[PDB]
């Protein structure tokens, strides 16, 4: 119906109106303050750039590290690529999180080994209906994935609390593909105000004091 | 005993692309919002009004190859035309080459109008059918 169709159009245009001009007002995003988002692939990017501001204005290196390889999430890198990558340069004294589908569960180890960390703990992640997931799995159905724990350095430190947090996570798939929110807390467990960084990031999971690389930031 | 909001900046100077943060640093909400690569840029709004200026209203085609090199949505050119000139029917002024010096007039004026009438809603200035 012409008439209809054009009044959808004006209402909707309206919208445009309205939302433009808020946005003009200052209405904030959704991302936090303190969030430090960065755009670039890693493959191009230089990660001197980084190490050089970090240590400039922290004179530190990184707490924690986190990671979702695109294998061949689904951005298709060269698994090299993602395994030559420097992340030893990265940080010092400090944990790695790491997501690993059940394809490269075991690559995934040896890759963190590679970069120099030991492996000491593993989350789980449940996808409860709301309570069970349906995976098709190649032997056994899955119903979570799991990111992988690695260490270097002293955490005899102050800054990173030993039993603070737990291996199980519980949430629910949101925006898939989402990561559960927890683990952000249950980083703050383990640290506490500390340097994070995170890589591969999606617009969704930025958080303060993270900094966070993606190509679709 | 570290300002991790201070550390925000001087990052986001050196790291982040233009359009993610301010001049002073921080971040810019308004690339945020947009859906990522579809942000419409300072700059890129003063070449739409230069746009106009050249080669008038309705003239995206014909505009759309000089200012915006895809660019951008047609579509999106009209809609932030509509609020160059402060109306939301901007059909009054098709095919009319207007200076940015008469888009403000016709802007300033549009939304006086408007506001006396009280049909201006969202500082546009709404058209009557």
């Amino acid at each position: 119906l012409l008439q209809d169709i054009e009044k959808r159009i004006l209402h909707y245009k309206q919208l445009f109106f309205k939302e433009q001009n808020e946005i003009a007002n200052g209405k904030r995003s959704m991302v936090p303050d303190n969030s430090i988002p960065i755009c670039s692939d890693v493959t191009k990017l230089n990660f001197q750039a980084l190490i050089d501001a970090q240590m400039r204005h922290a004179g530190k290196m990184f707490d924690v590290i986190m990671m979702d390889p695109p294998w061949q999430a689904y951005d298709s890198l060269s698994d090299e690529k993602i395994q030559n990558m420097p992340i030893q340069s990265l940080q010092q004294d400090g944990f790695i999180f790491v997501w690993a589908i059940n394809a490269k569960y075991r690559v995934t180890i040896k890759m963190i080994e590679n970069w120099g960390y030991k492996l000491v703990d593993e989350i789980t992640w449940v996808k409860k209906t709301v309570k069970i997931a349906k995976g098709h799995g190649f032997y056994l159905q899955h119903a979570k994935e799991s990111c992988l724990i690695g260490v270097k350095g002293d955490v005899d430190n102050g800054r990173f609390k030993k039993n603070i947090a737990s291996d199980v996570i519980f949430s629910e798939r949101r925006g898939q593909s989402q990561k559960p929110e927890e683990i952000y807390q249950y980083i703050n467990q383990l640290c506490p105000n500390g340097n994070y960084l995170e890589i591969f990031a999606r617009r969704n999971n930025l958080h303060d004091n993270w900094v966070s690389i993606g190509n679709e930031l | 005993p570290l300002d991790f909001t201070q550390y925000a900046k001087n990052m986001r100077k050196d790291l982040s692309n233009q359009d993610i943060c301010l001049e002073d640093g921080a971040l810019n909400h308004s690339y945020f919002l947009t859906k990522k690569g579809q942000y419409w840029t300072p700059l890129n709004q003063k070449a739409l009004q230069r746009g106009i200026e050249l080669f008038g209203v309705g003239n995206w085609k014909e505009i759309n190859y000089d200012e915006f090199s895809g660019k951008a949505n047609i579509v999106e050119l009209e809609l932030r035309t509509c609020m160059i000139l402060g109306i939301n029917d901007i059909t009054e002024y098709y095919g009319k080459k207007i200076s940015e010096e008469e888009q403000e007039e016709i802007k300033k004026s549009n939304i006086a109008k408007g506001k006396k009438e009280n049909k201006l809603k969202d500082n546009i200035y709404q058209k009557l059918q």
